[PDB]
């Protein structure tokens, strides 16, 4: 039994290995993608109340 | 007792055949579940570490 369960712990333990390290690069890209939508938040609004204030003036 | 010594003959043969024939296959067979069982263990160590 014990040498079964280590077989399929082995295999279980390569496959959730795997699946964690494409999980790295996917929550790498998540992030900065996250990231440069927010820095592209950013440099819009200044664009905005720049032509708020251009306008306004 | 001279029936002693002929079984005594009749067994040298019979372990002799036994040692010439039996005992290397069931040795490789032996050894190659160990060996089996060994790369097991090892590569469940690697995946571990992995």
């Amino acid at each position: 039994r014990e040498r079964d369960a280590m077989v399929a712990k082995t295999l279980a333990d390569n496959k959730k290995s795997d699946e964690q390290f494409a999980a790295a690069q996917a929550d790498y890209d998540e992030a900065m993608t996250e990231a440069r939508v927010q820095a592209s938040s950013l440099r819009d609004n200044a664009r905005a109340d720049g032509r708020k204030v251009i306008e306004d003036a | 007792m001279s029936t002693f010594i002929g079984q005594l003959f009749g067994f040298a043969v019979i372990v002799y055949l036994v040692w010439r024939f039996i005992v290397p296959l069931v040795g490789r067979l032996m050894s190659a579940r160990q060996d089996t069982v060994r790369q097991q263990l090892a590569d469940a160590a690697a995946a571990a570490d992995r």
